[PDB]
RNA sequence: UGUUUUUUUCUGUCUCGUGCC
């Protein structure tokens, strides 16, 4: 019920889930947060500017948490509060900023409380090496230093004690101010005493007692972890050598084992080059990875100067001996070591990023829907004939005859093949029974090696000298790589279309969906189904999360483009369950939305059915405005939402010229006319146009003018690729 | 816990390995055959440190096999209920809590756990906190726990922990 | 019925040789140091890896004499050989936190007799 | 620019008589 009746859309609520809205002061805090947080080491987002990047980004997170916005809503509906079409990752980076920024405000605010706790604590404790409760505030202010705060938050509840009933060296921050600024402004303990004397005053009769205490003082300290955070993390020469071993077990496979003496590869071959993080993490796991930078032998030697007294005399040279130990010390309980875990934890992020970003890639690149229609647009659609045979060997190969509304029409089988080891006019004749028993509208034959293809030529080449294309012309059988068909034969849908079906008529049947609605197999499968396609190597070393989200975020995005057609999804199987990936329309919304139509029998009677029957809410009916549908109101199967119907409709009457009263439905030279093809364009005036939406509307449409007009002038309109043929690397 | 004590046991050795290396053949067919394995009688096993004699091979009848009733000087882990020793987390989950007692993996659940330690699944780290945000309980920390509990899955022991006694975490 | 809070272990066990964590992870170094030697030998296992990365972990003391001196200082008490890994593995701060884990110590002995011996076991340590 | 096959220890009852070393 809170999925499907809730006052905001699935979107809106599932990307804010961490941060429950923004607030009007909170917006800013969380712009500035995605803004410092948009693009650290590699450059993105830099398109959108600085500033103008930033006011984009709280725009939109202000939107979204007033208006339920969501990723697609607010990249379309919001084009002038946001990036004007700056690139895909626009919402979804926008939503992702302001979860960090609402994250980080909480962690703040809870480190906040607990060091004003702890202060109070101490000061009611000690007021009846002090304890002071000063850092709380420091570390609630520090939103953006998450590590960095984090660390120094431990480090302050490790040295004050953290126990919650109900002169040695120099000081910590004058050192840690001496290291971040390069000059040691603050030398040790200039006293005439010693280790010696300093051993006795605790009861342990060793020198190394002050040494053990300076080391985690200087261990947990935000300034330490400030002072080394990026000094090896923004440039680290990763050096991969293979071992004695791991030159035998990688044989090349991995970063750490293709170059034998390949070393010096800076931070850039890692985090842009995703490939060599995954590599090396692979490499790392089992055998070894060759994982260092090689720069402290000099970044280690400037700090020894630094907090060390110099003179030498015994007080001096005493100050200076223990303040160096006391640095080493620190050095080898947290120095070196936290700069490696840095390093690492960064080169894990790059090679996710990496994965993630090639994931997002070949999604994009894999999803546009490109299906191969007739004269690439009798009946609607074209008779896609899904060739998808086994081996070509005399064995039967399906080969069904699907029509172009998301349904296969027949189907049959040819056993005959070129088996037999001379038999030339048995296949050819098997195929010639096969196109004049049904009349096809294209040819869609799959491939596994040479001989498959040699049968899928002569097939096509039969078919053309004999005019089998459609019994009385000839139809080119276009070819389909037999990657989407053969895995969606097996698929949920494939098994409820045919139970008692071969296989190879079930790979047919994918096969000729693939090439009429990419758009319909995509929507209709489990986002489980999207993740049997690897999208590349690196993705199975990065986190799948990752992947899956942008995944996600790319279909909903292209199915908010493309739009989604309400009657095709209320009788037809094939076109069914695409309200899951719609910009608002979430999928418990979406199977809410389809469970009532079917029940109660409504039909896709304009934009307003989900908000007139009572199905779907304002929020859910506003943010899926642009996203919902229908077959026949005029604007009501486009991207005119409510809103902008009135400006669309008086648009139109103002290119036509036509009059106006009232003009919804009753006049149509305006909408009938101006939908056939363009009657009148220099009659719409952008600025007149933005003008009237500031004056009357409550918002600029200098943006939204040229999306209103294309709504007005196309219907529906596809955001698919066109039908790519196969090619030579391609087809092979 | 770990302990120190005399097992015995017999090995068959095929005739192949007479020789001037019997001695050292035996030795070596001990070695990988007593060593990680586990029982229900004497517990955990983790390796053997000395060997104290070889008994006399009594050469079966009407077979090559001659069996050699050893006595090994190995050292053996049988964790028993109410031992408090200190291990370190593995994993954090809603579910329960995952430890590593040496060759043995324990887990420990949200009801055990007060209910001042609440869960954080906002932070990436998976973690467990207080209202105070003072006292922070995570992965490789080296926090104590009670065995209230013991099980062997055919040779593999699994015991429960518990987290109700005061006392039981940072040192 | 077995339960060692109670004192209470199979005959075969009761005659056991206790082992502190120090001990352990020596011997076991020791093991590793003479099998890495002596090539064509079967090497470690998973086992010997994991044992080994959670003994060294806890150990208190690298120092044998230490051991020794730590051991010989306990033994002269009235202690059960239980009491003697637990306690010298722990190594508890205050008493009431050693009575408190252990309950075996509750009553069997004074505050002071048992605080003390836990302040010389953490000066012991290094 | 091609070449058609793989399945395997079964199992029988209780009684009486005759001949031989």
């Amino acid at each position: 019920n809170e999925i499907r009746a809730t006052d905001l859309p699935e979107r809106f609520q599932l990307r804010s889930i961490p941060v429950k809205g923004a607030e009007d002061d909170e917006l800013e805090e969380e712009a500035d947060w995605i803004y410092r947080n948009a693009f650290a080491t590699p450059t993105i987002s830099l398109s959108r500017k600085g500033p103008s990047t930033i006011q984009k980004i709280k725009e939109a997170l202000g939107f979204m948490r007033n208006q339920h916005f969501e990723v697609p809503f607010i990249a379309f509906y919001r084009k002038e509060y946001v990036e004007p079409e700056l690139h895909i990752n626009d919402l979804w980076r926008v939503w992702q900023w302001d979860e960090k920024w609402t994250q980080l405000r909480i962690r703040k605010e809870n480190l906040t409380r607990l060091f004003e706790k702890m202060q109070a604590y101490q000061y009611e404790q000690i007021s009846a090496i002090r304890a002071l409760d000063t850092t709380d505030m420091e570390r609630l202010k520090d939103v953006q230093s998450m590590d960095e705060l984090k660390d120094v938050y431990n480090h302050f509840l490790l040295y004050y004690g953290r126990d919650i009933p109900k002169k040695f060296g120099l000081t910590p921050e004058q050192f840690g101010e001496n290291l971040r600024d390069s000059y040691q402004r603050h030398e040790t303990e200039q006293f005439p005493a010693e280790p010696l004397e300093l051993a006795k005053d605790t009861p342990e009769a060793v020198l190394e007692g002050a040494r053990y205490m300076v080391a985690l003082q200087i261990a947990r300290e935000p300034l330490v972890r400030q002072v080394l955070r990026q000094t090896f993390q923004e440039r680290a020469k990763l050096n991969i050598t293979p071992t004695k071993k791991g030159r035998k077990d990688v044989d090349e496979a991995h970063y750490a084992y293709s170059f034998k003496y390949l070393k010096n590869k800076p931070v850039k071959e890692l985090r842009d080059d995703q490939f060599l993080k995954i590599c090396l993490a692979e490499d790392e796991g089992l055998l070894t990875t060759d994982i260092s930078i090689d720069l402290k032998g000099t970044y280690f030697e400037e700090i020894k100067q630094f907090y060390y007294r110099d003179e030498f005399s015994h007080q001096v040279q005493e100050w200076n001996r223990q303040r160096t130990m006391a640095i080493e010390r620190a050095l080898q309980q947290f120095l070196y070591v936290q700069m490696a875990k840095e390093l690492k934890n960064k080169l894990l992020a790059e090679a996710k990023e990496y994965v993630i970003k090639a994931c997002s890639r070949k999604l994009y690149n894999w999803l546009r829907v490109a299906p191969y229609r007739p004269d690439q647009q009798q009946g609607k659609g074209i008779r896609v004939l899904g060739i998808a045979f086994s081996s070509a060997r005399d064995h039967p190969v399906f080969c069904a005859l699907v029509n172009g509304e998301g349904e296969v029409t027949d189907f049959l089988r040819l056993p005959h093949f070129t088996e037999e080891r001379e038999k030339k006019a048995q296949d050819i004749e098997t195929l010639k029974k096969f196109l004049l028993n049904k009349k096809p509208h294209v040819v869609t034959v799959a491939g596994e090696n040479r001989d498959a293809q040699m049968l899928i030529e002569d097939v096509k080449r039969i078919v053309h000298e004999l005019d089998q294309g459609q019994q009385l012309s000839s139809i080119g059988v276009e070819l389909v790589d037999n990657e989407l068909a053969i895995l969606y034969m097996n698929s949920k849908k494939s098994e409820a279309e045919f139970r008692d079906y071969p296989p190879v008529l079930r790979q047919a049947v994918s096969l000729a969906r693939r090439i009429q609605d990419p758009l319909i197999e995509f929507a209709q499968v489990c986002s489980e189904d999207i993740l049997c396609l690897k999208f590349h190597p690196l993705q199975e070393h990065v986190v799948k999360e990752e992947l899956l989200n942008a995944l996600y975020c790319e279909f909903i995005n292209r199915v908010n483009e493309v739009g989604v057609d309400v009657n095709r999804a209320i009788a037809h199987p094939y076109s069914q369950a695409l309200i899951q990936y719609v910009c608002g329309l979430g999928p418990r919304k979406g199977t809410h939305l389809l469970k009532i139509l079917k029940q109660n029998n409504t039909r896709l009677e304009s934009r307003t059915q989900l908000v007139t029957m009572c199905h779907m809410g304002p929020k859910v009916f506003m943010n899926c405005a642009g996203f919902l549908k229908i077959d026949t109101e005029v604007l009501d199967g486009s991207r005119v939402h409510p809103e902008t119907y009135e400006w669309a409709r008086k648009m139109a009457v103002d290119a036509l010229e036509y009059d106006e009263s009232a003009e919804d439905a009753n006049p149509a030279g305006a909408l009938e006319e101006i939908l056939e093809n363009p009657e009148r364009l220099k009659d719409l005036d952008l600025d007149a146009f933005a003008e009237e939406l500031e004056r009357q509307g409550y918002g600029d449409k200098h943006i939204t003018l040229y999306d209103i007009r294309a709504e007005l002038s196309c219907r529906y309109k596809d955001l698919r690729t066109a039908y790519r043929s196969p090619n030579t690397e391609e087809i092979f | 816990m770990f302990y120190h004590i005399s097992l015995e046991h017999e090995i068959l050795l095929h005739p192949r390995y007479f020789g001037p290396n019997l001695l050292n053949t035996v030795k070596q067919k001990l070695f990988t055959e007593v060593e990680g394995t586990c029982t229900g009688k004497y517990g955990f096993v983790i390796a053997v440190t000395t060997i104290d004699n070889i008994g006399a091979g009594v050469i079966q009848p009407g077979r090559g096999f001659v069996l050699y009733p050893v006595k090994y000087k190995a050292i053996v882990f049988r964790p028993f209920k109410g031992e408090v020793v200190d291990a370190v987390v593995t994993q954090v989950n809603k579910v329960g809590l995952f430890t590593e007692i040496g060759p043995m993996s324990c887990f420990i659940s949200r009801h055990s756990i007060p209910s001042e330690m609440e869960f954080d699944p906002n932070s990436n780290p998976p973690c467990y906190k207080t209202m105070d945000e003072d006292i922070v309980i995570q992965q490789d920390d080296e926090i104590r726990l009670k065995i209230v509990g013991t099980r062997v899955d055919k040779n593999d022991i699994f015991a429960i922990g518990s987290l109700m006694d005061d006392y039981l975490g940072l040192v | 019925e077995e339960d060692a809070s109670q004192l209470i272990f199979p005959k075969e066990f009761e005659t056991a040789e206790t082992l502190l964590n120090s001990e352990v992870h020596m011997l076991l170094e020791h093991r590793k140091q003479q099998n890495e030697s002596a090539e064509d030998e079967q090497e470690l296992s998973e086992v010997f890896m994991k044992t080994l990365n959670y003994t060294a972990r806890f150990s208190r003391f690298k120092n044998r004499e230490t051991i020794a001196s730590v051991r010989s200082l306990l033994l002269q008490k009235k202690l059960h050989k239980f009491e003697l890994a637990c306690l010298a593995n722990l190594c508890p701060e205050t008493a009431e936190e050693s009575k408190a884990l252990i309950p075996s110590l509750e009553g069997r002995f004074e505050d002071e007799e048992l605080q003390q011996i836990l302040d010389d076991i953490q000066t012991k340590r290094s």
